[PDB]
């Protein structure tokens, strides 16, 4: 299992370093996806994008690399690729799962889990877990709300493989 | 003092309930798919030669949050019903809607619009007829719009106001 990481910016400014573990053991596609939009590798990725959706109490979103507005993305596979499967469960805070428009439309958007999420079972894919620095996700918690807008602008500012 | 006029919009996930709100607010069309999880907008308007507020709830279709609709139902003055002219199961959705609108205010006259949308495309499933007769059968009046050419959007919206002002008096 490969492991990734993320240095985080609120506006610009260092909020610090979140790692995930990446289950390849169980979703080899969904995994290898993530990592290599991580690395940038494939010419595109998560540097520089933001975390568009983050409701206090659930989840932080982000991932849309492509439209920066939450409508967009990628996978490496193409646009969209199928759900992988749904062996792992929305167990707890730092479950890293995708998001997506329904059955089979994976792309690049994906999910940190702030709480358990148990209604998600079956339908978004679960993939990998925060390793270290979940209290930096709790903490950009800070900066969302009811509907997921965000009060101050949320980055990936910079991304690789640990 | 301005009056204001609490609309909420609502119907099955797809159908264009943040397309034809985004229409009205900010005269320009979303093509791409954003479901919404909630949100709230503001415009004033001149509707028979006279100006009032219109704030306006936009919901989300998504059917995993259906028993979580009961808080805005309860505050909501009016209700655009919103399906797609060429998705028969969101006119299915309608009936289900309009009752837990009812079951919600404990009421069966609550100021409604039906909404017939995506009337630019030409796969159509639903009949105009279809919709008319069941508009006719609530006793709420029935518009087709496009959130697309923006067709019908300021009457839908300013339909319901008039029916949620003769339901106010
Ligand atoms: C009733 C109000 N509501 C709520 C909700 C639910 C509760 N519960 C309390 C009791 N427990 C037991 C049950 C749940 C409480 N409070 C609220 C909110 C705060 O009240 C305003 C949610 C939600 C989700 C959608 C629409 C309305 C919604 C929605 C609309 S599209 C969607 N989900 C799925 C979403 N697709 C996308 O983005 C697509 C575009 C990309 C490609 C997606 O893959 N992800 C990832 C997983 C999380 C999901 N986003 C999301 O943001 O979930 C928000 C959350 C708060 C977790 C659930
Ligand atoms: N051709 C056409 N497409 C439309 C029309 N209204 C909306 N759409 C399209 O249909 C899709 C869904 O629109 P949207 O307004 O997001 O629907 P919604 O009812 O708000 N969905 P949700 O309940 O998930 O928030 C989008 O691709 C949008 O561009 C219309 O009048 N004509
Ligand atoms: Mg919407």
């Amino acid at each position: 299992n490969p492991t990734v990481f993320f240095d985080i910016a609120v506006d610009g400014e260092p909020l610090g370093r979140v790692s995930f573990e990446l289950f390849a053991d169980k979703v080899p596609k969904t995994a290898e996806n993530f990592r290599a939009l991580s690395t940038g590798e494939k010419g595109f990725g998560y540097k520089g994008s933001c975390f568009h959706r983050i409701i206090p109490g659930f989840m932080c979103q982000g991932g849309d690399f492509t439209r920066h507005n939450g409508t967009g993305g990628k996978s490496i596979y193409g646009e969209k690729f199928e759900d992988e499967n749904f062996i792992l469960k929305h167990t707890g805070p730092g479950i890293l799962s995708m998001a997506n428009a329904g059955p089979n439309t994976n792309g690049s958007q994906f999910f940190i889990c702030t709480a358990k999420t148990e209604w998600l079972d079956g339908k978004h894919v679960v993939f990998g877990k925060v390793k270290e620095g979940m209290n930096i996700v709790e903490a950009m918690e800070r900066f969302g709300s009811r509907n997921g807008k965000t009060s101050k602008k949320i980055t990936i500012a910079d991304c690789g493989q640990l | 003092s301005m009056t204001e006029y609490k609309l909420v919009v609502v119907g099955a996930g797809g159908v264009g309930k943040s397309a034809l709100t985004i229409q009205l607010i900010q005269n320009h069309f979303v093509d791409e798919y954003d479901p919404t999880i909630e949100d709230s907008y503001r415009k004033q308007v001149v509707i028979d030669g006279e100006t009032c507020l219109l704030d306006i709830l936009d919901t989300a279709g998504h059917e995993e949050y259906s028993a979580m609709r009961d808080q805005y139902m309860r505050t909501g003055e009016g209700f655009l019903c919103v399906f797609a002219i060429n998705n028969t199961k969101s006119f299915e959705d309608i009936h289900h809607y309009r009752e837990q609108i009812k079951r919600v205010k404990d009421s069966e006259d609550v100021p409604m619009v039906l909404v017939g949308n995506k009337c630019d495309l030409p796969s159509r499933t639903v009949d105009t007829k279809q919709a008319q007769d069941l508009a006719r059968s609530y006793g709420i009046p029935f518009i087709e719009t496009s959130a697309k050419t923006r067709q019908g959007v300021d009457d839908a919206f300013y339909t319901l106001v008039r029916e949620i002002r003769k339901h106010k008096e």
